[PDB]
């Protein structure tokens, strides 16, 4: 598709907002690693924003 | 508009990065005391101007006051729940999001002087001076 340009900006913003969790967090267990998927929820774009709207409501149970 | 959702039904921003009009300062410290920052209007809400909009411009004083009211009535309790919290969407050839403002506009201060006349009332303090 042009060597599918189109297919990696429907993925490599997810991963690439999965290698900011996966990069911000160090060692982080209790109250500090929901303050971490925290650090990232407020986002202008709705996209990243809806992603991690889901993984707080899982990760806080 | 999450921002101006949160700040004109409660009197609470949420901004991560400071970009909305309303900016709200700390003048309660230790050694700021309530006979320091006399009155609130004239120091601790300020308007910072050029990250107004300037659509908003010709209710932007207004937008200031609504939640300034409202927040020294949440400092009791929390539920300012008003009738007219909606959400608000940008638009353009329409002027809706000036009607939703004035109508919390209003409302604010009818609460807060409807709390204000009947709990800590001003007319006894008046009577003696």
């Amino acid at each position: 598709l042009r060597r599918l340009l189109v297919w990696t900006y429907d993925p490599k913003i997810r991963l690439k907002t999965l290698a900011a969790l996966v990069d911000h967090c160090q060692g982080r267990k209790g109250g500090e690693l929901a303050s971490a998927v925290h650090a990232y929820t407020k986002t202008g774009d709705p996209y990243m924003r809806s992603l991690v709207q889901h993984i707080l409501s899982l990760v806080s149970h | 508009f999450e921002v101006l959702e949160k700040w004109i039904y409660r009197g609470i921003i949420h901004d991560p990065y400071s970009e909305f009009m309303v900016e709200e300062h700390e003048l309660r410290k230790e050694r700021i005391q309530e006979d320091y920052n006399d009155k609130y209007w004239d120091q601790r809400y300020t308007i910072v101007q050029q990250q107004i909009p300037s659509f908003l411009q010709k209710m932007a004083d207004k937008i200031l006051s609504t939640g300034k009211y409202l927040n020294v009535v949440r400092e009791c309790g929390h539920d300012v729940t008003c009738p007219v919290a909606k959400e608000i969407i940008y638009t353009l050839k329409e002027r809706a999001y000036v009607e939703q403002i004035e109508k919390a506009f209003n409302y604010a201060s009818k609460v807060l002087l409807d709390f204000l006349m009947e709990e800590k009332e001003l007319v006894a303090h008046l009577r003696s001076i």
